[PDB]
């Protein structure tokens, strides 16, 4: 079922004249380059990038916005531990300590609720959560939208 | 003209009960920078649902390519890019999802100024996204005041909160920003590096020595602009890692 | 009489090209302690292959139950214990595997002295295993001098090296011990505890606080005899862990 | 394919009269208790257990025996990190640093060769390696038997 060659398909697809037409894209055909999932050049010529987003988090938490951070726990590129220490640096107080959330009868991952922010892990999911754990991913998004903690059994 | 952006049917697309729109918004007139977006709406029964801006990372990677096509988007592409299948867990079952290719030069987004692609950065990316938004709302005035969220992954751990702050500070009354959500995202370089290496070591993917070398080499660096000590260290990690997908440790790598 | 231990065919067993034997060896006459073994031989074309003693842990768990029936053994049991299927990757494709239920009171192994089951320990378990071996070789004298290995998992991280030392020191000339192999085994309590908690934390299975509490509570304890501080700490970990299989983090738990 | 209820089946099976007969077990029918995968009592009434196996390892390494230690890297009961620190305590010198071993074209896990001992991890396998990664498990055993390092591509 899982298919790791997805980027291959997309590249094919989006490079179709018919698709662009339907999407209303590259309309005048003036983008002389083939469509790619990413731009190397830009990727390799990046400029400014603050080291920490924390201060923004601080601000926005003060501003009272809803802030959720999640992590597919089998990703090795920007792994869970990274997030854990990073959120950890905000020093927020905890309202609901690390607990297992369920989708049905299975543990979908874990969650911790802090004052001002919710942290949620998605069990067995890699970097692209909605790709590896699509069902769990959807539950996660629904709760976030609702501003409700991830569910116990 | 939001109506003109309406999509009729994509090639090989199955029939669905929700609408989609896609097209361009100019974000920098002088430069000739215009971003392409793809909006996949929730079905009637879920309306009026929130509006969620979704952003992929890279930097330099496309929200349409990833988010929309192999992640939370309504469809998945067939092999050989033959057609589409419906994603049974599409997030547009519950929200109006707006995928943005950004910055200009990514995906279908484009710039009339060549050098734009050598000068991209966070600040500009954000200011342009902000521009994009204000304009998009004018084009889709029925979205004004809708509860609005911004979400994304990885490098978008920068994009999201950055754009979020701009929105918040801008005090634009038609944009009802309620919050943001970040998945596996950059948050703080130092902490991130530290957690990253620790995780690797705890997943048996590097040696003890390389673990230590990484910690010593990269700790004062940015994730996106590592020092040469940092890269040298990572080069070894990479060799130790072998042929696995670092983006998903227990799943296979693509053979084609 | 090794011949008498020969198995003809087990119920629901498919046909195979190798032999198997099973039966008892008395390890303590006074006590009336006798251990049951199961030998699954390699096929002819791989002979004369080594002899490998395989031990499961617990302590108190059966090598036949685990090793032989849901691990490296030649067969797997059908649902409802209806019959058997062949394990395509059985280790007996390459070695003569000897599974030992131990100590007495485990699996099919038994003791005539009731209290034996309340007084089990590593030393005795090892000395009895040693006894078992010397006797087994007398019963299977064609195995004398065969290259011999001892292998096992988890609590067997104690059993294996312990038995190995006894063998080595015993200087029994018919036992050609060449080495041992341990899988996910106890090696050193302190280091093990430390690594265990770290791994858990890096797998998102406990809170930061519980991670710390565990480290503080269990560090000076044995893995098998934790202090009450240690258990109290682990009780919380367990609650944090929820309904997962700790023995395999990304696989499902049995529903029946 | 993977079935987590295996113990259930075994228990059924081994409790059959016919099976015991074929195995030559509980011959006189005098074991008045039903067969179990483990013994609780013993499990709960264990005595002596040294804290460290290290000294034995030291001895046996000196004695020149072959010593291999392995670990299914998705087990949480006696996890990889535990083994890593434990072996680490022997302070042995390394002969071949941590490297990915292959089964075919896929990485089966990793291995490090020290002077006197080989450490091998089995990728994606839980506690019971031959159960979760049976193919890899077999490769592991074959090499061990041969005294040969786990293979590169
Ligand atoms: C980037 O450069 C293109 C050439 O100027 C241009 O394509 C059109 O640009 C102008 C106006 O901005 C149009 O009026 C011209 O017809 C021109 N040529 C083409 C290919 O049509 C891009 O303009 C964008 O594309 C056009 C199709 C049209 O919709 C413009 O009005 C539109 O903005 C110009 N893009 C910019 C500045 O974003
Ligand atoms: C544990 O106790 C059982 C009763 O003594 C015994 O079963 C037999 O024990 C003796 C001898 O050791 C036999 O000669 C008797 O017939 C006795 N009764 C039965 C049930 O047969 C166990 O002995 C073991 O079982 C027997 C079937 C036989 O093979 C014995 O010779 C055998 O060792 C005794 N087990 C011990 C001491 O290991
Ligand atoms: C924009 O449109 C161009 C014309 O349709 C298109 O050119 C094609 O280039 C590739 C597709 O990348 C190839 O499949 C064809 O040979 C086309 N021929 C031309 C005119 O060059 C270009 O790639 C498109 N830009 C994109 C996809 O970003
Ligand atoms: C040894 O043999 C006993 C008799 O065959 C057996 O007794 C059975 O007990 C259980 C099986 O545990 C049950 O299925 C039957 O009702 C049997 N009846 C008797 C005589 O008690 C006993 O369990 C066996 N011991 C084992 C399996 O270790
Ligand atoms: O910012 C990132 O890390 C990369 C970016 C695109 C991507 C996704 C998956 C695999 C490869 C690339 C993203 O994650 O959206
Ligand atoms: O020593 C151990 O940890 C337990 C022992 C039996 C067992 C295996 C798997 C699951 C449960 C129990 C073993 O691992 O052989
Ligand atoms: C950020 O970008 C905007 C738009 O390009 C610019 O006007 C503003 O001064 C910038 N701030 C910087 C570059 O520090
Ligand atoms: C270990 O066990 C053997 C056999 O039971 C005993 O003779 C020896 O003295 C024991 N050593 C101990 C208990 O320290």
């Amino acid at each position: 079922s899982y298919d790791p060659c997805t980027e291959r398909y997309s590249t094919a697809y989006y490079n179709r004249r018919d698709v662009q037409m339907a999407l209303h894209a590259n309309v005048t055909g003036a983008m002389n380059y083939t469509w790619a999932t990413c731009s190397d050049t830009i990727n390799t010529h990046w400029h400014d990038a603050p080291r920490s987003m924390l201060p923004i988090y601080r601000e926005l938490i003060a501003a009272g916005l809803r802030i959720w951070v999640f992590s597919g726990d089998t990703d090795a590129v920007v792994p869970l531990t990274a997030t854990r220490y990073s959120i950890g640096a905000l020093g927020l107080p905890t309202t609901t300590s690390w607990y297992p959330w369920y989708d049905d009868q299975e543990v979908g991952g874990w969650s911790q609720v802090y004052k001002g922010l919710t942290l949620v892990s998605v069990r067995g999911a890699g970097h692209e959560v909605p790709l590896h754990r699509p069902r769990q991913a959807l539950v996660l998004f629904q709760y976030f939208l609702q501003g409700k903690p991830m569910p116990g059994q | 003209g939001h109506a003109a952006d309406r999509i009729a049917r994509l090639p090989g697309q199955p029939a669905v009960d929700f609408d989609m729109y896609s097209g361009y918004i100019t974000v920098d007139e002088g430069a000739g920078r215009s971003l392409f977006y793809l909006l996949q709406e929730a079905p009637e029964d879920a309306q009026p649902a929130p509006l969620v801006l979704w952003l992929n990372g890279g930097p330099g990677c496309s929200s349409v390519a990833y988010g929309a096509s192999e992640e939370l988007g309504a469809f998945r592409v067939k092999p050989r890019g033959a057609g589409l299948v419906l994603n049974e867990y599409r997030w547009n079952k519950v929200a109006n999802v707006l995928f943005l290719d950004s910055p200009a030069g990514v995906g279908f987004s484009y710039t009339n100024t060549s050098s734009d692609i050598y000068t991209s950065g966070d600040n500009r990316t954000a200011h342009d996204s902000y521009a994009f938004l204000a304009k998009w709302f004018e084009r889709f005035p029925h979205y004004k005041y809708r509860d609005f969220y911004i979400a994304g992954e990885s490098y978008a751990g920068h994009y999201v909160p950055e754009l979020s702050q701009l929105v918040h500070r801008s005090k634009n009354p038609v944009i009802n920003l309620k919050g943001f959500m970040v998945g596996n995202g950059l948050i703080d370089d130092y902490h991130d590096y530290v957690g990253t290496f620790e995780f690797w070591w705890n997943h048996g993917i590097v040696s003890d020595d390389t673990y230590r070398r990484l910690k010593e080499a990269c700790l004062h660096d940015s994730f996106i602009h590592p020092s040469p000590a940092c890269d040298a260290a990572t080069d070894v990690a990479t060799a130790e890692q072998g042929n696995i997908d670092m983006y998903s440790l227990y799943t296979p790598v693509c053979n084609i």
